[PDB]
């Protein structure tokens, strides 16, 4: 208000495209939320298993949450995982689990109370948006009272990892829906088991199931608006569909106000000398012209680039050598 | 004869001439300067639809009073 532009003062700093590497995202010690979508495959996976690895070494404790139907996490790390976290071999801080498409929340984490649960779940079904947002709710309730130090999301490449982000905007509105499905369900609840089964006490439960988990919906809805606490790190390949879902995604997450500033193109080719290849010759002319569109359009965000791995390369090794290229900057080919 | 109306008259054409210079980018060859101005248009256009749900709110508060 009184204080002087500051830029009267000594002009204004030339841009300086931001470095290809992901170590702001090390240097963010407020991050407890960090998204890996965008359209990719194994890649994405890799990425996100690689910028867990990284951020171990800094961190106390790290978790590793995949919700894509592939479980392409499992096969990276050469080991299967489930729904309970488990201890990554060869690290004592990594722990990683792999949450089912449906949320594993179809069993929530007397007989009577089981049936009055099951007409709940099975009412909720009308109402997948709901449903979807009170299955991510729960998900989020058991990872924050797991009280990890940072949190690590390889999403699918579909919608509903926007879902995800908005869940709780989506719980919010449903209030009213949840509210009606109680309110229809209770009634019969407590006159089946009065009529028929003298105790009355299962129509007591359920009652305060929503009253502790709301301000927690809540304090994650003020989290993922917060830049210091989340961000979203986008996965592509220099090709212009990719480019256009790409923009397309960025998009909708400023419209959700979640940040992203990361971008990673990968399986990039690089001609060698050694050992030619006409297709990857061509292939590199196409990524150059949509890689040059990105370092124009994209100069606010890091935009780090990772060569296609030959073909060979599998497993923790891939993990490896991703987990430095998120680093450093992978060096031309040229001898 | 209110700024309101002005406001909204102003926001279209220049929405209309954005639009008009969108159609001549190729999407392909150009895509940052294609991406930049869509993201102005929708910028605009949100703000337009902004100042048209509270003219709109105004009109309900005359029309089906409180």
């Amino acid at each position: 208000g009184w204080g002087v532009e500051a830029e009267e003062f000594e002009d204004a700093p030339d841009v300086e495209p931001l470095e290809p590497t992901l170590s702001n995202i090390i240097e963010q010690r407020s991050l407890k939320w960090i998204f890996v979508g965008g359209k990719g495959g194994v890649g994405k996976t890799t990425c996100s298993c690689s910028l867990a690895v990284q951020l171990s070494k800094g961190r106390e404790s790290v978790l590793i949450i995949s919700t894509d139907p592939a479980h392409n996490i499992s096969d990276a790390f050469d080991q299967k995982f489930s729904k309970v976290p488990t201890k990554v071999k060869g690290y004592d801080n990594l722990f990683a689990m792999e949450i089912d498409p449906s949320l594993g929340v179809a069993e929530l984490p007397d007989n009577m109370l089981s049936m009055g649960k099951k007409m709940m779940q099975e009412a909720m079904s009308a109402f997948p948006g709901i449903d979807e947002a009170m299955s991510y709710a729960e998900v989020m309730r058991l990872v924050k009272g797991m009280n990890f130090s940072v949190v690590v999301f390889d999403t699918a490449p579909t919608g509903h990892t926007l879902r995800l982000l908005n869940f709780p905007t989506i719980v919010e509105r449903g209030l009213g829906r949840l509210m009606q499905i109680k309110n229809q369900i209770s009634p019969f609840i407590s006159q089946m088991c009065n009529m028929l089964g003298l105790g009355d006490m299962n129509a007591d439960q359920l009652a305060s199931k929503l009253e502790e988990t709301l301000p927690v919906i809540r304090s994650v809805s003020e989290q993922f608006k917060d830049p210091e606490q989340t961000t979203f790190i986008c996965v592509c390949i220099a090709e212009f569909l990719s480019l256009y879902e790409t923009e397309r995604l960025i998009q909708e997450l400023a419209k959700c106000k979640i940040d992203t500033h990361n971008i990673i193109v990968n399986q990039l080719v690089f001609p060698d000398p050694e050992k030619p290849c006409k297709m990857c010759e061509a292939r590199h002319k196409i990524q150059a012209k949509y890689l040059d569109q990105m370092e124009d359009l994209y100069e606010d965000f890091h935009i780090v680039k990772l060569p296609l791995l030959p073909h060979e390369v599998r497993g923790a090794d891939k993990v490896n050598t991703f987990s430095a290229l998120l680093l450093e900057p992978y060096k031309p080919p040229s001898a | 004869l209110q700024k309101d109306a002005e406001q909204e008259s102003q926001m279209r054409a220049e929405i209309q001439d954005m639009k008009q210079e969108l159609s001549t980018v190729n999407m392909m060859d150009e895509f940052a300067r294609y991406a930049r101005l869509e993201r102005k248009i929708n910028k605009m256009t949100d703000k337009l639809k902004t100042h048209v749900k509270a003219r709109t709110a105004q009109l309900e508060h005359h029309h089906h009073h409180h």
